[PDB]
């Protein structure tokens, strides 16, 4: 893979430069799909290799969402340098993957003939997504994965494919998707930074180490945190509250140029609390208004070949929104609260306003950019601080 | 989506 703008430009792009996106190299200045809705779409699944076959996953029989948890579990993205891998739950890939709209033919499984193996996936949902002045009916697709021992092996173009036949058959022609790799063509590139939390267990596992010069004295009074939040009237979402952060979200969001459109639904979905999936925290003031929120989902990593350190818990910003409490005092509560319900790490991506208090809040910078993509759709690229959009 | 660790 390229992982750097630099060793992408040295590289040419076989499968993506059939696709309706723009070329690495062009630069853009209109608005608008790369290529017209289809009016006719291929009926005929594409061809497997021999010994392969499709398999659409109802994600609610609990012995095929084991086969999902455990292909992503043994399968799914590393890090640069082969340490973690994403352990996303059972639970949580319920979340993710069946929103309002949820369709099962877009769990998209790839399994051996004969043994029954599950060795591909690929996913889509649906998503109503403001790109600029425009809002589409998009997809977002999430979760491709091909087994290691199939690699190399031009799997993953077949399941693009598959996926986006099976989009375009219900009258959806564009999408969005990230990756940590660079393709044709990013609309917006952006940073995980990282906040320490538990900074004796990620040294030992060496997911950070000793800034020089530090010890670890110094290191854990560095990232020492209050024990409660300070925010006044801070409490967990409840279901009262889902019309109001649903406002609160839609009206923050206008600011940025790359933004879901959620309906009160979809609001539900993705912010109402779920133990080890997402935490949702209302700001109630005096008045009993609520006024502001932070959110956070939860996406653990095995330790791969460790004796002792089998696992990482990492929390991930969600949104947080800001109308009369600072975005720094949420931003430090939303550390505590992690802090408190067991996490080791707190991961934010340099997004929306998240500049204003990474470095003040002690994050430290990543080595991952996470790449913004859209399918079908030409628009020019803009900065992070641009992007409004979170995915799992 | 991508597994990031301090820079
Ligand atoms: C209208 C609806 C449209 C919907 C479709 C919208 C597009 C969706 C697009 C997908 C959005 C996914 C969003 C997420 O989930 S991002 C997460 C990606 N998943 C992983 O990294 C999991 C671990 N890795 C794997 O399982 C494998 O390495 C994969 C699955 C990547 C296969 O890898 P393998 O090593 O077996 O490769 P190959 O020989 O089969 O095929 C090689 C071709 O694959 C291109 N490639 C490699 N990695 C990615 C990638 N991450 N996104 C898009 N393309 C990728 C690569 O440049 C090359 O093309 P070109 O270099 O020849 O040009
Ligand atoms: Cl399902």
């Amino acid at each position: 893979p390229a992982k750097t703008m630099e060793e992408a430009s040295k590289r040419s792009y076989q499968f993506w430069d059939t696709q309706p996106v723009p070329k690495l190299g062009e630069v853009v200045n209109t608005h608008g799909p790369v290529e017209p809705d289809k009016d006719n779409i291929r009926q005929e699944p594409y061809t497997l290799p021999q010994g392969f076959t499709w398999d659409a996953l109802d994600l609610g029989d609990r012995g095929v969402l084991k086969e999902l948890y455990t292909l992503l579990n043994e399968n799914y993205v590393e890090d640069d340098d082969n340490m973690f891998r994403f352990d996303y739950s059972p639970e949580f890939l319920l979340w993710a993957l069946r929103p309002p709209g949820w369709l099962p033919q877009w769990h998209c499984g790839v399994r051996v003939v004969s043994s029954r193996k599950l060795v591909g996936f690929i996913s889509a949902i649906p998503a109503n997504i403001h790109i600029y002045d425009t809002e589409k009916k998009m997809v977002e697709i999430n979760f491709l994965c091909v087994h290691k021992k199939l690699r190399s092996k031009r799997v993953a173009p077949v399941l693009i494919r598959e996926i986006t036949r099976r989009v375009h058959l219900e009258g959806i022609f564009q999408a969005v998707y990230t990756a940590g790799v660079v393709l044709p063509k990013p609309v917006g590139t952006c940073r995980y930074w990282h906040r320490s939390l538990n900074p004796r267990k990620l040294i030992e596992v060496k997911f950070s180490h000793l800034s020089r010069n530090m010890t670890m004295q110094r290191t854990m009074k560095l990232y020492r945190l209050p024990e409660t939040p300070k925010t006044a009237g801070l409490r967990p979402m409840e279901t009262k509250d889902i019309p109001v952060v649903h406002q609160l979200l839609t009206r923050y969001l206008k600011q940025f140029h790359l933004t879901p459109v959620m309906s009160q639904e979809e609001v539900e979905h993705w912010f109402y609390p779920q133990e080890n999936i997402i935490d949702t925290f209302v700001v109630e003031n005096a008045n009993g208004e609520v006024t502001d929120f932070l959110s956070f989902y939860t996406l653990p990593s095995t330790i791969m070949n460790h004796p002792t350190h089998k696992s990482l818990k990492a929390a991930y910003s969600f949104y947080n929104v800001h109308t009369q409490t600072p975005l720094l005092d949420l931003m430090s509560d939303a550390l505590v609260l992690a802090k408190m319900k067991g996490f080791d790490v707190f991961n934010a991506l340099d997004l929306m306003e998240n500049k204003t208090f990474l470095e003040k809040l002690k994050f430290g910078i990543g080595d991952g950019n996470l790449q913004y993509y859209l399918y079908n759709w030409k628009c020019p690229s803009m900065g992070a601080e641009k992007v409004g959009l979170v995915l799992q | 989506x991508c597994f990031s660790k301090p820079r």
